[PDB]
RNA sequence: GGAUGACCCCAGGCGGUAGGGGAGCGUUCCCGAUGCCGAUGAAGGCCGACCCGCGAGGGCGGCUGGAGGUAAGGGAAGUGC
RNA sequence: GUGGAGCCUGGGAGUGAGGGCGCGAGCGAUAACGUCCGCGUCCGAGCGCGGGAACAACCGAGACCGCCAGCUAAGGCCCCC
RNA sequence: CGUGAGGGAAAGGUGAAAAGAACCCCGGGAGGGGAGUGAAAUAGAGCCUGAAACCGUGGGCUUACAAGCAGUCACGGCCCCGAGGGGUUGUGGCGUGCCUAUUGAAGCAUGAGCCGGCGACUCACGGUCGUGGGCGAGCUUAAGCCGUUGAGGCGGAGGC
C-alpha cells in the first residue's frame, strides 16, 4: 500500500480579523493555514492550503517597545543603500506590510513557498474585496 | 515521393552555409528560388545549385511536378577540413582550418 | 470490510481480492496462511489491543520472488574506496481470500 | 613545433 | 605473447556511459565525467534509501496531528493514549485511516482519550 | 629503450617550455619507444629429476594397463611398409581406428605403414614418453619394445 | 595588458544560446508591376529594366 | 546436525587510509584440436526494459558484420588506465 | 575473565611530517588555530550517520544489504522545521 | 629539419572477379540523381569492419519569477510500450567535483579541453622462507655424448 496522495481540491477561503492580535502569534497560525497542515491530507509538494483574508491589519498589536525599537531594513544594492524603517513608521505608511513581512518569513523559501504568499490577502481596515469568494470567518 | 541532391566537398565553412540553408527549409521551390536570388551571402550561390539540381531530379527522374515542389528537408554536414599554416609573430605557426560542407536538399510534392 | 494485518515486521491494509507482496514467508506456494489482525473496519470496527483475539486474514501463497535489483554503491573520496553490490530483496506474493473475525 | 619563445621574467618578489 | 588492450577498455567505458544516460552535458557523454557523477549518485541513493523511511514517517505524523486536532487533542496526547490502550496500529496506517476512514480514526481518538 | 633506433638528444629543454619534461624519444612513455619488461630470449627447460620421469613412464603405462588399453603384439603379419597393410592388420587386432593408438615398435617398416593415419602416433621404444602415452587412448607395443620399456624402468 | 584568457570552455548550451540572434532575415521582396517578377522594393527591376512605370535600363 | 563443502540449523563478527592475507573475473598465447562451433553467418560493432553472478563479469535476443572462432581441464604472460 | 585475548618460532610489511580536545607541567605574557613533555581521547583511517545555523577532531553514536514498521541518544517540540 | 657532424617521420586492406558505373538529367566544374554491374554499392575507388569525442536534421517530453558539483529520493503531469515497465521533469526533501598531496581540501593548493589508442613492479643468476611432489643416510647431476626431428636416454666430474 502506498501513502495516500489527494487529487486536486477546490481551495477554501477564510477570513481573519487581526484587530488587537499579537503580530507574531497570529503570523504562525496564518503560515500554518497557508501550508494546509491543518488538513489530514497535507502534502508537501503541492499548494493545497487555505486562502487567508486578513482585515484590520492596521490594528495589529505588539509587546515591549517594538513600535519604536523594531527595524525593518532594505538594501538597495548601491553604496550606502541600507534603508531602515521602524514599526511605527511602517504602520503609518504601509500597515499591511507589518503582517505581510511577518508571515512571509514564516513560509518556506523556494517556488512553492512563494506561491503560498500569493494566497494571503492582507487589508488595512475592516473591509475586503473578495465577497465573490464568500470567505469563512475564523476565530484564530 | 522525394527527390534529393547532395553537393559534397563544397569549400565553404558549414556554419556559414547553414544560415543560407535555414532560410529555405520548408519553403516552396518558387519562394526558395526568390530568397536565394536576393540573399547577400556566398553560400547562396552553392545552395541554389543544390536546390535546382534536386528539382531537376524531381522532374526528370521521379515523376514529380515542378509547380508542386517544396523543400521537405535540407541540411549542411561538415566534411573533411583543409588544414593550412598561418604564420604568426615570434616564429609561431598556427593551423587555419579551411572547413568543408556536404550540402543536401530534399524536395517533396505538396498536393494542393 | 478491510483489515490491518501484521506480517514481516510491517503492517498492511488488506481486503478480499488484494494481491500483495510481503517479506518472504516460509510456506509452499498454493498453501493458505492466517495473518494476525490488528484492526477491522468497514461495516463494523474492531480494535485490537494489539491483536483481535478471534480474527484472522486468510491468504493464498501465489509464489515467491526476488525483487528487481538495486545497486548498492559506496564511494569515499581521496582514499580509493569503491564498493559495488547488487541486491535483490526476496519477497512472497499473497492473495487475500477472506477476513475471518 | 621546434622553437620555444622564452617566457617573460617574473615580477621580482624580493 | 602480447596482450594489447583490444575491446576491454571500450566495453568498460560503455558500461559507465549507459549507466549515465539522462545526465547533463559531458556527464553523460564523457566517460570520466560520467563515472565522477555516478560516484556521487550511488552514495545519494544509499543515503536517501535511509532518508525515505524518515521522510514518510515525518509526513504521516503531520497528517495524524491534523486529524487529531479536529477531535481536540494533539499528536503527543494521541500517541501516549494509543500506547496506554495497547493499540499498535503504526503511523503508516493511522495516516491512511485518518484520511480514508474518518469514522475509524474517530474511535481511535476515543480509545486514546479514554485510556488516560 | 637502449636498443631502439632513435637518438639520445633531449628533445626540448627541461624547463620554461610549457611542455612536460622528456629525454630521448626512445623512452617507453613515447609511441615507438622502448618496451619496459617485454620478452627477451629465454631457455624454458629444466632438469626434471630422473626418478620422476622414470616413475612417470611406469605410471603412464600402468594407467593404460589398469583400464585394459595396453596390447602387446609379437609381430606385425602382413605389414611391409604400406598403409593398407597396416589397416588390414589393425582390423584383425581390434584397432579399428575409433581410438587414438600410440604404436611403439623398433621396426621401421611398421612405423612407415602406420604414420599417416590420423589416429596413430608412431614411436620407437627409445622414445616412449608419458605425454604421448597420455595423449592417446590405448597403447600398443612390440614384445621387443615392451622389453625396452621394462628395461628403462628397472 | 596581461593577456586575458578564457577560464572555462563554453558549453554547447552557452555557445548556441549566444547564437540566439544569428538567423538571417529573408530579403524584402515585392512583385514588379510590369513583369510580375519578385524583386526588392525601391530598385530598378533587374528582370525587365522598369522602374516608376518606364523602361529605365535594358536588361 | 550429515559425517571430513553434500546442504540444513543455532549463535556471533562483518566502518576503514598505509599495509598483510584470501578468493575470483577478464585479455594475448599453448596443450585439449587431423577434434568441435561457423555463410541456415566467425570475430569485431550497435541495442536490450530479459536471464545468471555480491562483484569483476557471463548468457540470451534483435540489428550490423562478412570469415573466422574455439569448450570442459590445465599451461604461460608485453595481461585490465 | 574463552577474548579478532595471551605466549613462542617464522614469512610480509607500512610508519619513524601528526593534528584537535580534556587534564598535569615547562617555555610564553596566569598571549597565539603558539611551542615542548606527560596521561587520556577523538580526527588521521569514522570529511559515513544525528545534534551543534553552516564546520576533521565539542555532544550523540562505530554505517554487511533491503523495508512507505517500532523504541531511543544528544538535541529538541511558536512558524521556516 | 640542420652551415655541418647529425636528426628523422607519416603513409597497408574495393570486390570472387573491374564487372572501376555506357547512356540520360542538373551542374562551369566538383558533386549528385537515374540507368547499369555485383551476393552485397552507407563494398563506388575520399572504397573491409567503421567505436568515441565532435557537428547536424527530424521527432517525444521539457523550460522565459528562477539560486545550480547538476545528482539522488518522493509524488504528480505528459509521450511510448504492453496491478507492470521505458522516456521526460514540474514541485518537495537531501546534497561541498575527481585525483594527488597533507595535521587538515569543495576548497581560492597539484594535475587534467574532450575522446580514442600507447603507457609503469619484470627477467637472469644467486639467496631465504613457505608450499606441491620425487627419493631419503642419502639426494642430485654440469659441460658434453647418443638418439629424436616438438621422444627421450646417457653422462657422477662436481655440489648439498
Ligand atoms: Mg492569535
Ligand atoms: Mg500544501
Ligand atoms: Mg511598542
Ligand atoms: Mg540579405
Ligand atoms: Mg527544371
Ligand atoms: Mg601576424
Ligand atoms: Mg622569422
Ligand atoms: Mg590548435
Ligand atoms: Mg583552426
Ligand atoms: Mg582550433
Ligand atoms: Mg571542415
Ligand atoms: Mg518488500
Ligand atoms: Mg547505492
Ligand atoms: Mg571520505
Ligand atoms: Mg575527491
Ligand atoms: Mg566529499
Ligand atoms: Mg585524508
Ligand atoms: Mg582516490
Ligand atoms: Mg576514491
Ligand atoms: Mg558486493
Ligand atoms: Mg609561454
Ligand atoms: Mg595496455
Ligand atoms: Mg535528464
Ligand atoms: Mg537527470
Ligand atoms: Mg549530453
Ligand atoms: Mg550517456
Ligand atoms: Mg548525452
Ligand atoms: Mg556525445
Ligand atoms: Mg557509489
Ligand atoms: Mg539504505
Ligand atoms: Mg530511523
Ligand atoms: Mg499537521
Ligand atoms: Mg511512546
Ligand atoms: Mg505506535
Ligand atoms: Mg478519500
Ligand atoms: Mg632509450
Ligand atoms: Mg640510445
Ligand atoms: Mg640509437
Ligand atoms: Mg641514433
Ligand atoms: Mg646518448
Ligand atoms: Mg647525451
Ligand atoms: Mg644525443
Ligand atoms: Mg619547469
Ligand atoms: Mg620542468
Ligand atoms: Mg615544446
Ligand atoms: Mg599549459
Ligand atoms: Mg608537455
Ligand atoms: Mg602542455
Ligand atoms: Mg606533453
Ligand atoms: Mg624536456
Ligand atoms: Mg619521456
Ligand atoms: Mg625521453
Ligand atoms: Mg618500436
Ligand atoms: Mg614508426
Ligand atoms: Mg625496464
Ligand atoms: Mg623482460
Ligand atoms: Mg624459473
Ligand atoms: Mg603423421
Ligand atoms: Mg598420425
Ligand atoms: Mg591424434
Ligand atoms: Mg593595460
Ligand atoms: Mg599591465
Ligand atoms: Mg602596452
Ligand atoms: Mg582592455
Ligand atoms: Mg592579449
Ligand atoms: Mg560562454
Ligand atoms: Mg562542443
Ligand atoms: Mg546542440
Ligand atoms: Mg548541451
Ligand atoms: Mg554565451
Ligand atoms: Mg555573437
Ligand atoms: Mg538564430
Ligand atoms: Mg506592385
Ligand atoms: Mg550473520
Ligand atoms: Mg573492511
Ligand atoms: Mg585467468
Ligand atoms: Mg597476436
Ligand atoms: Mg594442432
Ligand atoms: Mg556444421
Ligand atoms: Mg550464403
Ligand atoms: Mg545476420
Ligand atoms: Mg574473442
Ligand atoms: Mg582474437
Ligand atoms: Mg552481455
Ligand atoms: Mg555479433
Ligand atoms: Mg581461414
Ligand atoms: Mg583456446
Ligand atoms: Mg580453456
Ligand atoms: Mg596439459
Ligand atoms: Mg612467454
Ligand atoms: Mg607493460
Ligand atoms: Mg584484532
Ligand atoms: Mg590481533
Ligand atoms: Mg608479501
Ligand atoms: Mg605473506
Ligand atoms: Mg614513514
Ligand atoms: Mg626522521
Ligand atoms: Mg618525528
Ligand atoms: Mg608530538
Ligand atoms: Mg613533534
Ligand atoms: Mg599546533
Ligand atoms: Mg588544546
Ligand atoms: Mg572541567
Ligand atoms: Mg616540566
Ligand atoms: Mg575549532
Ligand atoms: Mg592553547
Ligand atoms: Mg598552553
Ligand atoms: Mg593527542
Ligand atoms: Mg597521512
Ligand atoms: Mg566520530
Ligand atoms: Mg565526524
Ligand atoms: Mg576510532
Ligand atoms: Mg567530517
Ligand atoms: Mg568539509
Ligand atoms: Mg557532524
Ligand atoms: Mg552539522
Ligand atoms: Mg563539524
Ligand atoms: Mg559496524
Ligand atoms: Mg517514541
Ligand atoms: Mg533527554
Ligand atoms: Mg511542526
Ligand atoms: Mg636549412
Ligand atoms: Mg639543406
Ligand atoms: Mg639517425
Ligand atoms: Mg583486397
Ligand atoms: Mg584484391
Ligand atoms: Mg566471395
Ligand atoms: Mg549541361
Ligand atoms: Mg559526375
Ligand atoms: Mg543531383
Ligand atoms: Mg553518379
Ligand atoms: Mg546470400
Ligand atoms: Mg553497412
Ligand atoms: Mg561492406
Ligand atoms: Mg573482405
Ligand atoms: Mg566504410
Ligand atoms: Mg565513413
Ligand atoms: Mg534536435
Ligand atoms: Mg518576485
Ligand atoms: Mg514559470
Ligand atoms: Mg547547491
Ligand atoms: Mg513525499
Ligand atoms: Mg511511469
Ligand atoms: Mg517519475
Ligand atoms: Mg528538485
Ligand atoms: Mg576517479
Ligand atoms: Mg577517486
Ligand atoms: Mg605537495
Ligand atoms: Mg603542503
Ligand atoms: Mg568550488
Ligand atoms: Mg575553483
Ligand atoms: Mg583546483
Ligand atoms: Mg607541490
Ligand atoms: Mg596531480
Ligand atoms: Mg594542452
Ligand atoms: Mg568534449
Ligand atoms: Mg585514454
Ligand atoms: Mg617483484
Ligand atoms: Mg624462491
Ligand atoms: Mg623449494
Ligand atoms: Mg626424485
Ligand atoms: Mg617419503
Ligand atoms: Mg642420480
Ligand atoms: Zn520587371
Amino acid at each position: 500500500m502506498k501513502t495516500y496522495v489527494p487529487k486536486q481540491v477546490e481551495p477554501r477561503w477564510v477570513l481573519i480579523d487581526a484587530e488587537g492580535k499579537t503580530l507574531g502569534r497570529l503570523a504562525t497560525k496564518i503560515a500554518t493555514l497557508l501550508r494546509g497542515k491543518h488538513r489530514p491530507d497535507w502534502t508537501p509538494n503541492v499548494a493545497m492550503g487555505d486562502f487567508v483574508v486578513v482585515v484590520n491589519a492596521d490594528k495589529i498589536r505588539v509587546t515591549g517597545k517594538k513600535l519604536e525599537q523594531k527595524i525593518y531594513t532594505r538594501y538597495s544594492g548601491y553604496p550606502g543603500g541600507l534603508k531602515k524603517i521602524p514599526l511605527e513608521k511602517m504602520l503609518a505608511t504601509h500597515p499591511e506590510r507589518v503582517l505581510e513581512h511577518a508571515v512571509k518569513g514564516m513560509l518556506p523559501k523556494g517556488p512553492l513557498g512563494r506561491r503560498l504568499f500569493k494566497r494571503l490577502k492582507v487589508y488595512a481596515g475592516p473591509d475586503h474585496p473578495h465577497q465573490a469568494q464568500r470567505p469563512e470567518k475564523l476565530e484564530v | 515521393m522525394e527527390a534529393k541532391a547532395i553537393a559534397r566537398y563544397v569549400r565553404i565553412s558549414p556554419r556559414k552555409v547553414r544560415l543560407v540553408v535555414d532560410l529555405i527549409r520548408g519553403k516552396s521551390l518558387e519562394e526558395a528560388r526568390n530568397i536565394l536570388r536576393y540573399t547577400n551571402k556566398r553560400g547562396a550561390y552553392f545552395v541554389a545549385k543544390v536546390l535546382e539540381s534536386a528539382a531537376a531530379n524531381a522532374v526528370n527522374n521521379h515523376d514529380m511536378l515542378e509547380d508542386r515542389l517544396y523543400v521537405k528537408a535540407a541540411y549542411v554536414d561538415e566534411g573533411p577540413a583543409l588544414k593550412r599554416v598561418l604564420p604568426r609573430a615570434r616564429g609561431r605557426a598556427d593551423i587555419i582550418k579551411k572547413r568543408t560542407s556536404h550540402i543536401t536538399v530534399i524536395l517533396g510534392e505538396k498536393h494542393g | 470490510m478491510f483489515a490491518i494485518v501484521k506480517t514481516g515486521g510491517k503492517q498492511y491494509r488488506v481486503e478480499p481480492g488484494l494481491k500483495l507482496r510481503v517479506e518472504k514467508l516460509d510456506a509452499e506456494p498454493g498453501a493458505t496462511v492466517e495473518l494476525p489482525v490488528l484492526l477491522l473496519g468497514g461495516e463494523k470496527t474492531v480494535v485490537g489491543t494489539p491483536v483481535v483475539e478471534g480474527a484472522s486474514v486468510v491468504a493464498e501463497v501465489l509464489g515467491h520472488g526476488r525483487g528487481k535489483k538495486i545497486l548498492v554503491s559506496k564511494f569515499k573520496a581521496k582514499v580509493q574506496y569503491r564498493r559495488k553490490k547488487g541486491h535483490r530483496q526476496p519477497y512472497t506474493e499473497l492473495l487475500i481470500k477472506e477476513i475471518r473475525g | 613545433p621546434v622553437y620555444i619563445p622564452q617566457p617573460r621574467p617574473p615580477h621580482p618578489r624580493l | 605473447p602480447r596482450a594489447k588492450t583490444g575491446v576491454v577498455r571500450r566495453r568498460k567505458h560503455k558500461k559507465i556511459l549507459k549507466l549515465a544516460k539522462g545526465y547533463w552535458g559531458l556527464r553523460s557523454k564523457s566517460f570520466r565525467k560520467a563515472r565522477e557523477t555516478l560516484f556521487a549518485a550511488g552514495n545519494y541513493a544509499y543515503a536517501h534509501r535511509k532518508r525515505r523511511k524518515r521522510d514518510f514517517r515525518r509526513l504521516w505524523i503531520v497528517r495524524i496531528n491534523a486529524a487529531c486536532r479536529q477531535h481536540g487533542l494533539n499528536y503527543s496526547t494521541f500517541i501516549h493514549g494509543l500506547k496506554k490502550a495497547g493499540i499498535e496500529v503504526d503511523r503508516k496506517n493511522l495516516a491512511d485511516l485518518a484520511v480514508r476512514e474518518p469514522q475509524v480514526f474517530a474511535e481511535l481518538v476515543e480509545r486514546a482519550k479514554a485510556a488516560q | 629503450r637502449g636498443e631502439v633506433a632513435y637518438s639520445g638528444r633531449k628533445i626540448w629543454p627541461q624547463k620554461h617550455t610549457g611542455r612536460a619534461r622528456h629525454g630521448d624519444i626512445g623512452a617507453p612513455i613515447f609511441v615507438g619507444g622502448g618496451v619496459v619488461f617485454g620478452p627477451k630470449p629465454r631457455d624454458y627447460s629444466y632438469t626434471l629429476p630422473k626418478k620422476v620421469r622414470k616413475k612417470g613412464l611406469a605410471m603412464a603405462v600402468a594407467d593404460r594397463a589398469r583400464e585394459g588399453k595396453l596390447l602387446l603384439v609379437e609381430a606385425f603379419a602382413g605389414v611391409n611398409g604400406k598403409t593398407k597393410e597396416f589397416l588390414a592388420w589393425a582390423k584383425e587386432a581390434g584397432l579399428d581406428g575409433s581410438e587414438s593408438v600410440l604404436l611403439v615398435t623398433g621396426n621401421e617398416l611398421v612405423r612407415r605403414a602406420a604414420r599417416n593415419l590420423p589416429w596413430v602416433v608412431t614411436l620407437a621404444p627409445e622414445g616412449l614418453n608419458v605425454y604421448d602415452i597420455v595423449r592417446t587412448e590405448r597403447l600398443v607395443m612390440d614384445l621387443d619394445a615392451w622389453e625396452v620399456f621394462q628395461n628403462r624402468i628397472g | 595588458a596581461k593577456h586575458p584568457v578564457p577560464k572555462k570552455k563554453t558549453s554547447k548550451a552557452r555557445r548556441d544560446a549566444r547564437r540566439s540572434h544569428h538567423a538571417l532575415t529573408p530579403p524584402t521582396l515585392v512583385p514588379c508591376p510590369e513583369c510580375k517578377a519578385m524583386k526588392p522594393p525601391h530598385t530598378v527591376c533587374p528582370e525587365c529594366g522598369y522602374y516608376a512605370g518606364r523602361k529605365v535600363l535594358e536588361v
